Parts: C-alpha cells; structure tokens; sequence
DNA sequence: ATCAATATCCACCTGCAGATTCTACCAAAAGTGTATTTGGAAACTGCTCCATCAAAAGGCATGTTCAGCTGAATTCAGCTGAACATGCCTTTTGATGGAGCAGTTTCCAAATACACTTTTGGTAGAATCTGCAGGTGGATATTGAT
DNA sequence: ATCAATATCCACCTGCAGATTCTACCAAAAGTGTATTTGGAAACTGCTCCATCAAAAGGCATGTTCAGCTGAATTCAGCTGAACATGCCTTTTGATGGAGCAGTTTCCAAATACACTTTTGGTAGAATCTGCAGGTGGATATTGAT
C-alpha cells in the first residue's frame, strides 16, 4: 500500500537541467535502480572504511573515500566538491 | 529480377537492430524454455511476468555483448564470418 | 520547519537517505554529514546523467526520456561507462558501430 | 524448447551484435551457451525464490541472481 | 599486542586428513587468508538475504542458503551436510 | 556453577564457534545473530579447508615432500573443477601456474 | 631523502617480461611486446597503487601496508591470498 | 667440428616448461621496489611501505601479466600464429573488459 | 565513373488511445526540543620496523652476430552462406474464470541480548626438532648434425 | 640411424633456517540470570497468474540459385631466437637512527534516546497531451549496363 522510490526526486532535478523535457514511466525505473545501485556501492564501501579502520561510525570522510574509490577520475572531483558543498551550506 | 548483393542486406539488418531497442526472441518460445529450466531446480513455480521478461532483458543483453565479441575474434583472424570458435575464445578470455 | 535537504540546497532526501544508512546495517552509527554528503552526491550523479540524456530526447523530436536516451547517455561518455560497466539498461539497445573492414568496398 | 529459439532470432541478436555473416554451426553453439546462462541465473532466482518461502519467482529475485553473477540489471526493481 | 587467527583449527585439521603432513608458514597465511574470504562471502550474502526478506536475525538458514548460493555443485551438497549436522548434533546439547 | 563446555565441541567441530559468533555479531551483518548460525558457518569454513588440504596433501606426497607450500595449494586448487570455480578471482602467492603447452606450439 | 627516482619502468626488463610469457606459455614474441607491456604494467600498478594509497590517508598513516594493497586489489576483482595478519 | 647450436623454438619450450614448474618471481626485486616508489611517490609524497607491501604488489602484478599473456597467446594462436603482437594483447583486454 | 531503374530509409502528417501529469487526502516518516551518553580525537610515549648505507661477488642484463623459420603477401576454387519466393504453422492477441498465493494483524512461546562472573583455550616467545635446499654425480632421453 | 652434445631426470647426502612443540599468562568464551525482541501459527482477503479456448496475422521453414569468402597452397625477406662476451648492478646481510605505529588516558563534540509536532510522499482518479500506427513523398543508396 506504500512503495518508496526516488520517483519525485529524479523529476526535481531533472526539471532543473531540462526544464520542459519529461521522463518515461521505464526511463525512470532506471533512474530509480542507478540511485539504489550507487546508494549500496557507496554506502557498502564506507562501510567496509570504518570496519577496516576499527571505528563505529560512518561520517562524510568514510563517504567522501568511498566517493574517491568508486568514482572514475573528472566525476569523482566534482562529486566530492558537491558532498563538500552541500555539507558546508549545511553546517552553516 | 532485383536481387541484392550477398552481406547488402545483412549491414541493412546491422543497421535496423542497432538503432532499435525491442526484444529479439519471441515471447511464447522464451517463456516456455523458462519455466523447462527453472523444473530442473524447483516444481511447482509461478513466475511474475516481469521476471520472465527481466530474464529475456538479461539473456538478450548477453548474448548481444557475446556476439560483439566474438565479432572481434573472428575479424581479428582475417575473417567476417563468426564461427563456433569465435564464441569459444570469446568465452574462454571472459573467464566463461 | 525547514527539512535538511533544503538547508544543504538538495533536491534528493537528506532524511531518507540518513534512515537508509541507519537500517542498511552499514556501521552501528552514522554521523550527521554523511547522508548529506552521499545526497549531494546521488543528486549529482543523477543531473549529470539526465543531462545527457535530455540532450538525446530533445535531438530525436521527444518531449520524454526513454531508456534509449540514458543508454546513449551513458555509453557515449567515457566516465559514466566506466561506472556503469557492468550494467544493463533494459530496453537501452547499443550504440550504432560496424567494424570498418565489414563495410564494402 | 531450446529449439525454440530459432535461427532467425539469433540473427537478429547477431545483428545487433554488429555480425555480418555468420557460420551455420552458430545457431546450434548459441543454443548451448544461451541454455548455460540461463541455468546459472535461474538456479540463484530459485534459491532466492526458496529462502523466502515463495512459489512464485519475482522480478527481484531475478534481479538479485544476476547481480551476484555480475551482470546487474536495471529497470525492474 | 596479541593476534589472533586460524593457524591453530587449520593444522588440527590438517593432521586429521594427513597425519604425517605438515604445512609451511606461507601456506598457512594463504589458508587464513582462504578461510577470511569466504568467511566474508557467506556472511556477507546471509546479510543481504536478512535484508531482502525483512529479518533482522542471521540464522542457520540465511547461512545454508548464502552456501547455496557461493558454492557449485559438489561443494554446496557437501557443507550443506556438514553444516546441518554440526547445528542439529548441537542443539541435542 | 557447571562445567564449561565448548561451543565447538557441543557442535563435534575443529573451527571455533564461540568466535565466529563474535565475528559475526561485530561484522555489522545484521541486528541479531542465532544461536546455530555460527555453528554453521563455522562448519561450513572446516569443510572446505578439509577439502583443500585434502587435495593440497595428495598434491605434496606427489613430489614426495611432507610439507605443503603454495604450489600445492595452487596445484590442488587448478586441478578441481570446483575448487577452481569457487576461487576463480583469486591469487596464490608463489603458487605458479599449471604446466600446460599448447598442442599447436609443440616441435 | 633519496636520490629521485625516474624512468624506473625500464626497470621491467625484456628478459623478465620473456620469462614472464613463458610462464604464460608463450613461445615466440614480437619486437613491440616489450613496450606495450610495460605501458600495460604502469596502468595496473598505477591503478591499484591509487587505491592503496587512498586507504593509507584515509587512516591517516604514512606507510602504505600489505593489507591496504590486500583491500586494494580486492576492490579491482583480483583477490589476493597470503598477506594477511 | 661445429658448435653445437638448438634450433629457434627449441629452447624456447624448454622455458615453457621451466617457468610454469617453478613460483618465483620473475621481475628483479629492487628495480620492481624503485617502480613502486615512483608511482605512488607521484600521488603521495613522503611515503613508506612495509616491504611485504611491496612483495603484495609484486606477486599481484606479476600474476596479472602471466594471465595476460595466457589470453594474448590463445588471441595470436587463433590468428595461426605462433608470435605474440601488441594486437593480441589488445583484443584479449578489449574482450577481459579493461579497454 | 557515369546513367537509368529499383528499393529502402527518413522525415512528416493526422487523429486519438493511452501514458503521463495533475490534485487532493492522509498514514507514516521526518523534524523538533530536550536530555543524556559515548566514540574517538588529542596528547602522550614505548618500541617495531622502515630507510638508508655498506660491502663484495657473481648472477644476469645488454648488445651483437647470424641464419632459421615465421608472418606477410598473393592466388583461386570449391563450398558455404546470403538473398529471395513461397506457403504453412506458431505465436500473438483476446476472452473468461477461478485457483492459489502474497500479504496483513495479532499474540505468546521461544528466541536472542547483555551485564556480571568464572574459567580456560589460544597466543607469544622460548626451546626443540627436522625437512629439504643445495650440493654432487651418474643414468637416460632428447635433440640435431651427419 | 647412429654418435656427440646437452639437458633433464633421479636417487643420495647433511645442517640449519624454518616449523613444530612447549609453557605460562590472560583475553575472551562460557555460565548465569533477566530483559527484550521476534518469527510464526491462525484466519483471512483481493489480485496476480495459470488454464483454456479461439481466430488469424505475420513470422519462420523450406528450397533454389550463385556470389564471394574461406582455406589451401606458395613464395621469401627479414625478424626474432640462440649463443656469447662483457661488465654492471642486483642480491644478501648488518648497522644505525629515528619515523611513526600502537598503546593508554582523559574528556567533549557529536552521537543516540524519546515524546511530541509538522510535513511529506504515495496513491488514485481526473484532466492533459505525447507517441505512434500507418500513409505519403522525397532522400539516398544499390545495382546492372556501359
Ligand atoms: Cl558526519
Ligand atoms: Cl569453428
Ligand atoms: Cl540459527
Ligand atoms: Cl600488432
Ligand atoms: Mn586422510
Ligand atoms: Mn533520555
Ligand atoms: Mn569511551
Ligand atoms: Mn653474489
Ligand atoms: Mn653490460
Ligand atoms: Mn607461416
Ligand atoms: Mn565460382
Ligand atoms: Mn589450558
Ligand atoms: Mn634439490
Ligand atoms: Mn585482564
Ligand atoms: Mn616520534
Ligand atoms: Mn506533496
Ligand atoms: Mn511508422
């Protein structure tokens, strides 16, 4: 009676880069396995970074070195300045 | 009679599968040879209709990159005919 | 009264993916920046790919993104292939390539 | 069943696979290497069928069986 | 500093298979190492499976079947025995 | 106050129990761990090191040493159709490969 | 610190990438094998060395130890047995 | 009166089979070490390495090439050849998925 | 290297079905305020190993000669696979019931968590034990000139 | 088809580096008791699938014809293997400081816990509006005749 998915999330961005350009009901189950596929890889390798490391706490540095070691090159710098961005406006 | 040349109209079949995205193998035929395998392993089973067709997604996006590469090995010995040991050198670098 | 995606400037769910974390039994605790953190990350992923993509629909006359459209993204880009190399986007196709020495002449 | 799946469709995948001409020992060879996948991923979507006391195999089984094998899908979750 | 490994279960079950055998060190570091990985695999595949079917509990079960899933064939049949029978021989305390 | 009786032994197993169920509780693998969970896995892990050095002994007594080295491991491994699949993406260290000339290569 | 170091992948002589094909059943090798090979080497050493060093900073140490390499190499596929503990 | 002299191949496969016989590495000690220290001297300054860190990369890297010239033979065989080229190696790491 | 005929591909069209977007209601999830606890950073410091140098002999890299045999280049026929017309049958599409599982909620018996205490199996380092690594030499097998 | 050259195979030998056993301390597993959580039997309830039947479309199976590709045969120059002289730099073992891991203690910045409020995202039907089924016309490419 209530499935989550990313549905409406994948719709708001996408309305900030194509602002009059929509998505199938198909191109979005996609949307929604790369979101939940990229989830699980981030979050199982800081997870494995703080094991490793004897700590019992995932914090943005565990997720930041799973974001260097699992993004290729030019994507994972500016993925790390939008983690490092959004944590900062944040904070403040 | 009009008649084309040998391999005009394979790389006019390249072309239209290439640019389209619809499942190759008929349904029925697939459906069936799903449910034969899956007795082997367990009796009885019921299977969602979007199982059978992630199943026919997955084997088609398979056999696609397969054919890929045993494309490459069959050019790669100076040929443009692919041939059972083409898959199978394929297969053998893939770790298959 | 303001929920924290919108005080990290985030459209994806700061909250949600904070829950995620906790009952993905990834570590006994989870600090607060790192669901903000891996937001802004999925966020970013995901504009980068619809991007691309929205380009592809708009080039063939569509007003909607279809799984062709996110394949010819992905595949054409040499980082997201990369990324996501080992999967398969139903309904996506391959990208149009014949082997030069198969054409005539 | 499996000469079910006939030598027009294996074309047709060859096709996109970007082969021009294709040895008539494919299609029976496809057939074999089409019926090894098969197994190994139906083989896992059952397990998985199994564990969670089902009769009916889900699209997220599926899903599951091919992502342990490597060859992770998306779109049916 | 104390660390701690499988040296000491592995040669006993070395003698057991090969009563006159023996076993070098960097053998034995190759057989921790084995043991460590499919330690991982099983456990890590039991989470998941937990996981997918909302149980918050690792049983036996989600064990025999991450088994059922990591090893072929022969091997599978054979922990499977093993396994249910150690769990069974230990619930009769 | 009763005897202490080991997991291990209450269970007929060589590998240790009572630390497999304290690696399982500290790996973050779920919120509980039962009683023959570890039992199972526990036997599961003596199963399989009986079968490799079952093979890797055999593979040793074949070049008359008593002591097993990695080539033995390697050898016993790449030798079993099964052991082979299950550490397919695995290295031996110093543990070579097998001899194997193709036919095509010979005088 | 150290005379600084340059151009060691010459260092991956032709004899040892001979042997190492022969290892791999090689019997006969062309004149460019040499050069491709080492530009092959410097991608993998390079790639997992990345990941290696990646684990030492995130535990913030200065020496790179067998087990970061162990969880680097894991990560790339090519798991490997014997440098633990 | 002639010295003696194998014919080409011949010694070749009898370091076939010496090499596949035996575990040692293959790529001289120190000169791999220095290899090592410049490449991550490049992403690191001021590193050490525990020297079985260096044997790790080592036993790794050498066998990722013996692997690498199993399928770069099977690639030149296929082609009837008996010579390794760079275009074996290339196909066989285009079709392992590293290009 | 061009013309004439033929076939396929590719935009573009309408009209309308159906997929998507839109709207409003509401459990459930997220946020807040306030209290309380704790993982782990900081500051020490003992004490492994790491970096570096040193020595010296010989194992091995290098660079050269020369010639065997390989890859490259070429020709060609015979056999296979492509293209096509034809006609038949499998799949597709549609309809209709109903059988059978998922899915849901509730409630205890049985299970697992966890603080505290007791005990012992597992570890480090020392003391012993011993394979087998090299070192040697002869039988045999293989190789290649003759 | 038979010798010389050479390599590989194959027992034999011992001492010492490496493996095994011994020993005693002690961290962690086990025992105990009590608190908390959960998996599952019971009784349902719609809703997906499975079964069944039916017609007909359009995709496949088949047989025929020949184009052109593959495999075989052939030739050869120049690349790469085999052998070797030369000499360098790797290897092995040890020293020597000291860089830097680890081990320990103290104590907050950041974590969890919990009662309660606010908000949100999922859902379903209505209201919009995009693809697309075919049909058309022109673009473009292929083919055979010169
Ligand atoms: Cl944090
Ligand atoms: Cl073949
Ligand atoms: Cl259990
Ligand atoms: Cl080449
Ligand atoms: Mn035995
Ligand atoms: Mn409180
Ligand atoms: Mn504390
Ligand atoms: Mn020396
Ligand atoms: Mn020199
Ligand atoms: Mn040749
Ligand atoms: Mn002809
Ligand atoms: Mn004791
Ligand atoms: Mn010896
Ligand atoms: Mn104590
Ligand atoms: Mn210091
Ligand atoms: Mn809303
Ligand atoms: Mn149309």
């Amino acid at each position: 009676s209530r499935k989550e998915s990313y549905s409406i999330y994948v719709y708001k961005v996408l309305k900030q880069v194509h602002p009059d350009t929509g998505i199938s009901s198909k191109a979005m189950g996609i949307m929604n396995s790369f979101v939940n596929d990229i989830f699980e890889r981030i979050a199982g390798e800081a997870s494995r970074l703080a094991h490793y490391n004897k700590r019992s706490t995932i914090t943005s540095r565990e997720i930041q070195t799973a974001v260097r070691l699992l993004l290729p090159g030019e994507l994972a710098k500016h993925a790390v300045s939008e983690g490092t961005k959004a944590v900062t406006k944040y904070t403040s | 009679p009009h008649r084309y040349r040998p391999g005009t109209v394979a790389l006019r079949e390249i072309r239209r599968y290439q640019k389209s995205t619809e499942l190759l193998i008929r349904k029925l035929p697939f459906q069936r040879l799903v449910r034969e395998i899956a007795q082997d392993f367990k009796t009885d089973l019921r299977f969602q209709s979007s199982a059978v067709m992630a199943l026919q997604e997955a084997c088609e996006a398979y056999l696609v990159g397969l054919f890929e590469d045993t494309n490459l090995c069959a050019i790669h010995a100076k040929r443009v005919t692919i041939m059972p040991k083409d898959i199978q050198l394929a297969r053998r670098i893939r770790g298959e | 009264a303001k929920s924290r995606s919108s005080r990290a400037g985030l459209q994806f769910p700061v909250g949600r993916v904070h829950r995620l974390l906790r009952k993905g039994n990834y570590a006994e605790r989870v600090g607060a920046g790192a669901p903000v953190y891996l937001a802004a990350v999925l966020e970013y992923l995901t504009a980068e790919i619809l991007e691309l993509a929205g380009n592809a629909a708009r080039d063939n006359k569509k007003t909607r993104i279809i799984p062709r459209h996110l394949q010819l993204a992905i595949r054409n880009d040499e980082e997201l292939n990369k990324l996501l190399g080992k999967v398969t986007i139903a309904q996506g196709g391959v990208l149009p390539n014949i082997q030069a020495v198969l054409l005539p002449k | 069943n499996i000469q079910g799946i006939t030598k027009p469709a294996i074309r047709r995948l060859a096709r996109r696979g970007g082969v021009k001409r294709i040895s008539g020992l494919i299609y029976e060879e496809t057939r074999g290497v089409l019926k090894v996948f098969l197994e190994n991923v139906i083989r896992d979507a059952v397990t998985y069928t199994e564990h969670a006391k089902r009769k009916t195999v889900t699209a997220m089984d599926v899903v599951y069986a091919l992502k342990r094998q490597g060859r992770t899908l998306y779109g049916f979750g």
